[PDB]
């Protein structure tokens, strides 16, 4: 992913305000609520029958922390996402058989969560920059299908 | 154990004080202290070799020293386990280099669930001296009067607005807070721009002490002042509306100025009843014609 | 297929947009054109720069059409027939483009309606927009 100076500083300046213990669990939570079939991959997490149940599921929150972790990792390696995400791509594609459309969906729910938190600071060009990042990540995560 | 907060060095070429008129801060403080605008240039923890430059605010204490707002000098964040959110009523203050202690409302980091803690244009809290005297404070970007609610149509402020707020005292070397639960339990203040009045109650509890009831408080532009009572004492209210107007990215007006509010209540020199408060606009309506301070629902 | 809950969630959230709907409309289009510049191909002789009155005008049209949809949420095929004529018969818009603009509307709504954009409501708005999209992308004469 090439980011512009203005783009890069914008993305990182916003990322710095992200509460890294909550925002990942938010995005994953919204994935499970907005695209409910994704719940099937986390049958082990217990009650996901309700939006409140989902959003207050401690294993969702915990696991969200890790997925945000990976996106944070990604920001430092925008120029080698495939390399960085190689182990994870194997997990998700070869082992779980997640349809890669769902990687794009999560990227987009994360973008919605950002805009939700940052409101008018999430300007069209700032979004466009985050789209490049989430598309990079999703493609890197899908690499083993390609 | 909570670590010691060291004063910010504003001598650095990275920290540069902001002398623009539009970044002018205003502060209400029982015994001095003010919030002060800076531009601050700092590295990113997420991409190396970057320097990011952003507008920010620092707290200047009465002893002259400057402090930032971080994890340890801000109110215990409420737990996220349920849908529900409780604010603990008692919070530790952070020891400073100077001997003193500090508490403030919030950082600039994201959170969910409890709107009165999500301040963007103001801070409130308290500074304790090495002598154990306390200056409680509330300060920020004042709401420009040209873009207060009703002004677009009527050239003067009109209507009502209702704010959700948290009050703060210091008792026994701890910050104590008004009851707040998600609302289920909270504190509401309502400004009537028709009558120029402000009404409402900061709801007390075991830790905070008695409620503070707004008695006769007048509003003028983006200032207010007057009287409150709490447990048979009378206190002096001083405060203001905060935050610039919100605009669509086109430039069109989206929300009027004054989406945030804050102040102090002063019961007496070094009285432990003294309070700061702050909060966020929960409902407004410029065409409201009511002449009382009953809350918008 | 929208649930009854989904319908009221959409009515409530979109009701909140009120007379700023044109602004939400134009901002979603600007977000689309910047984030996904292949979508510009459908507007070959528009001015699509940051200020454009043409984008503004168009956004109000889009936003009003959605308000019409919301008002007729139970029978959108009949309500939106003329727009299906335009988008499916005349324009032949690839449906991917509707996912792109739907995503940009969701982002516009999250940025401006932070009280209202709960997880449940986000879910309804997405389903609603997918349903609108299906209708505008179908030939059903
Ligand atoms: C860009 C999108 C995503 C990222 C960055 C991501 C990242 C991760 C990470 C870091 C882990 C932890 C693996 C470990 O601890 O070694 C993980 C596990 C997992 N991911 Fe994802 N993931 C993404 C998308 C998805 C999607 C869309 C699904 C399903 C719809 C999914 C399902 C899972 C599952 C089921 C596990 C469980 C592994 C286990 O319990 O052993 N992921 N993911
Ligand atoms: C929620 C989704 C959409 C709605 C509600 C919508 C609605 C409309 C409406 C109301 C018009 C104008 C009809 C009139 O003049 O009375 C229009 C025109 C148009 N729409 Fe859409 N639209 C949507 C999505 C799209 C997308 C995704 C594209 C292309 C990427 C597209 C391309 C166009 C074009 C090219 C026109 C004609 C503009 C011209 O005069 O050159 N629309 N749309």
């Amino acid at each position: 992913v090439h980011l512009t100076p203005e783009e890069k500083s914008a993305v990182t300046a916003l990322w710095g305000k992200v509460n890294v213990d909550e925002v990942g669990g938010e995005a994953l939570g919204r994935l499970l609520v907005v695209y409910p079939w994704t719940q099937r991959f986390f049958e082990s997490f217990g009650d996901l029958s309700t939006p409140d149940a989902v959003m207050g599921n401690p294993k969702v929150k915990a696991h969200g922390k890790k997925v945000l972790g990976a996106f944070s990792d990604g920001l430092a390696h925008l120029d080698n996402l495939k390399g960085t995400f190689a182990t994870l791509s194997e997990l998700h594609c070869d082992k779980l058989h997640v349809d890669p459309e769902n990687f794009r969906l999560l990227g987009n729910v994360l973008v919605c969560v950002l805009a939700h938190h940052f409101g008018k600071e999430f300007t069209p060009p700032v979004q466009a920059a985050y789209q490049k990042v989430v598309a990079g990540v999703a493609n890197a995560l899908a690499h083993k299908y390609h | 154990p909570i670590p010691v907060l060291r004063a910010v060095d504003t001598t650095s070429p990275n920290i540069v004080a902001d002398t623009s008129t539009d970044r002018e801060q205003r502060t209400f403080a029982t015994q001095g202290g003010s919030v002060k605008p800076f531009t601050i240039t700092k590295p990113s923890p997420y991409i190396p070799g970057l320097m990011l430059t952003n507008q920010e605010i620092l707290y200047q204490a009465p002893d002259g020293k400057y402090y930032d707002f971080g994890t340890y000098n801000t109110l215990i964040m409420p737990s996220s386990s349920t849908s529900a959110r409780v604010l603990p009523n008692s919070h530790p203050m952070q020891p400073l280099d100077s001997g003193g202690k500090m508490i403030a409302c919030c950082t600039n980091q994201t959170s969910t669930g409890m709107n009165a803690l999500r301040l963007k244009s103001m801070q409130f809290g308290a500074w304790m001296s090495p002598s154990k005297t306390v200056s409680l404070f509330a300060g920020g970007t004042p709401a420009p009067t040209d873009t207060l609610q009703g002004v677009d149509t009527a050239g003067r402020p009109t209507g009502k607005a209702t704010y959700e707020v948290i009050g703060l005292r210091v008792k026994n070397d701890r910050a104590v807070t008004s009851s707040y639960e998600t609302v289920v339990t909270g504190s509401f203040l309502t400004v009537n721009f028709n009558t120029g009045k402000l009404g409402g109650t900061i709801v007390g509890n075991s830790e905070f002490g008695d409620s503070i009831e707004m008695r006769d408080v007048n509003v003028n532009g983006n200032q207010f002042s007057g009287t409150a009572s709490s447990g048979g004492h009378t206190g002096q209210v001083s405060g203001g509306l905060f935050a610039k107007e919100e605009r669509f990215y086109s430039g069109t007006l989206e929300h009027p100025s004054g989406g945030e509010i804050g102040g102090t209540v002063n019961f007496g020199s070094n009285s432990p009843l003294n309070a700061s408060f702050g909060g966020t606009r929960r409902e407004y309506n410029a065409a409201d014609t009511s002449t009382d301070t009953s809350h918008l629902v | 297929v929208l649930s009854p809950a989904d319908k009221t969630n959409v009515k409530a959230a979109w009701g909140k947009v009120g007379a700023h709907a044109g602004e939400y409309g134009a901002e979603a289009l600007e977000r689309m054109f910047l984030s996904f510049p292949t979508t510009k191909t459908y507007f070959p002789h528009f001015d699509l720069s940051h200020g454009s009155a043409q984008v503004k005008g168009h956004g109000k049209k889009v936003a009003d059409a959605l308000t019409n949809a919301v008002a007729h949420v139970d029978d959108m095929p009949n309500a939106l027939s003329a727009l299906s004529d335009l988008h499916a018969h005349k324009l032949r818009v690839d449906p991917v483009n509707f996912k792109l603009l739907s995503h940009c509307l969701l982002v516009t709504l999250a940025a401006h309606l932070p009280a209202e954009f709960t997880p449940a409501v986000h879910a309804s708005l997405d389903k609603f927009l997918a349903s609108v999209s299906t209708v505008l992308t179908s030939k059903y004469r």
